[PDB]
């Protein structure tokens, strides 16, 4: 079993490019990151920062998630992040996607020992 | 470096009460839910009380409902546990936690260094 930590990383992280590198990059990047297995993953979040930065995040403000739970932990810096949806004209398993930059506060929630992100849950 | 402050507990007769207390220090946020958990040798760590910033949510863990109170100064990073008719059953290491939701213990990352009580017969 992949552990949560892990998960987060595979799926939320990409501390080698500072910036989505094309319009392209969600469709590659949900591909490799293998987030269209079984299905076609709609929406996705990848960070464009350190994975040290990130995982500083849960020693930061304490905030709401969006379904109202309360571990989860808003960064102080905005941060680079790219978000990825599915096209409309999308069918798994030929799974299509629009990329869209941004530069926002991301909010995570935060699991076990190490203490570290678990969840992607908004950026605000 | 946040430090949560655990004073109180300790040794006392079953029946007898008991309260434990933690300030949290170095944090500059609220914190919106702080517990109590504890932890028997050779058992897994037990929720055992918690509360939000506002005064509610309150939670608590089956076995100790009627017993133990559970308070925390509104808005502050100050919690604490009031522990009346314990059993020798409630023996254990008591942690203070910060920054998690309702007694999911996994959810919380801040926690203090453990304070023994033990309720003898
Ligand atoms: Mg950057």
């Amino acid at each position: 079993k992949e552990t949560a930590a892990a998960k987060f990383e595979r799926q939320h992280m990409d501390s080698s490019t500072s910036a989505a590198s094309s319009s392209n990059y969600c469709n590659q990047m949900m591909k490799s990151r293998n987030l269209t297995k079984d299905r076609c993953k709609p929406v996705n979040t990848f960070v464009h920062e350190s994975l040290a930065d990130v995982q500083a995040v849960c020693s930061q403000k304490n905030v709401a998630c969006k379904n109202g739970q309360t571990n989860c932990y808003q960064s102080y810096s905005t941060m680079s992040i790219t978000d990825c949806r599915e096209t409309g004209s999308s069918k798994y398993p030929n799974c299509a996607y629009k990329t869209t930059q941004a530069n926002k506060h991301i909010i995570v929630a935060c699991e076990g020992n190490p203490y570290v992100p678990v969840h992607f849950d908004a950026s605000v | 470096q946040v430090q949560l402050v655990e004073s109180g507990g300790g040794l006392v007769q079953a029946g007898g009460s008991l309260r434990l207390s933690c300030a949290a220090s170095g944090y500059a946020y609220t914190y919106i839910y702080m517990g109590w958990f504890r932890q028997a040798p050779g058992k897994e760590r037990e929720g055992v009380a918690a509360m939000d910033s506002g005064g509610g949510g309150t939670l608590y863990a089956d076995s100790v409902k009627g017993r133990f109170t559970i308070s925390r100064d509104k808005g502050k990073n100050t919690v604490y546990l009031q522990m009346d008719s314990l059993k020798p059953e409630d023996t254990a290491t008591y942690y203070c936690a910060a920054g998690g939701y309702e007694l999911r213990d996994r959810t919380y990352g801040q926690w203090g260094q453990g304070t023994q009580v033990t309720v003898s017969s």
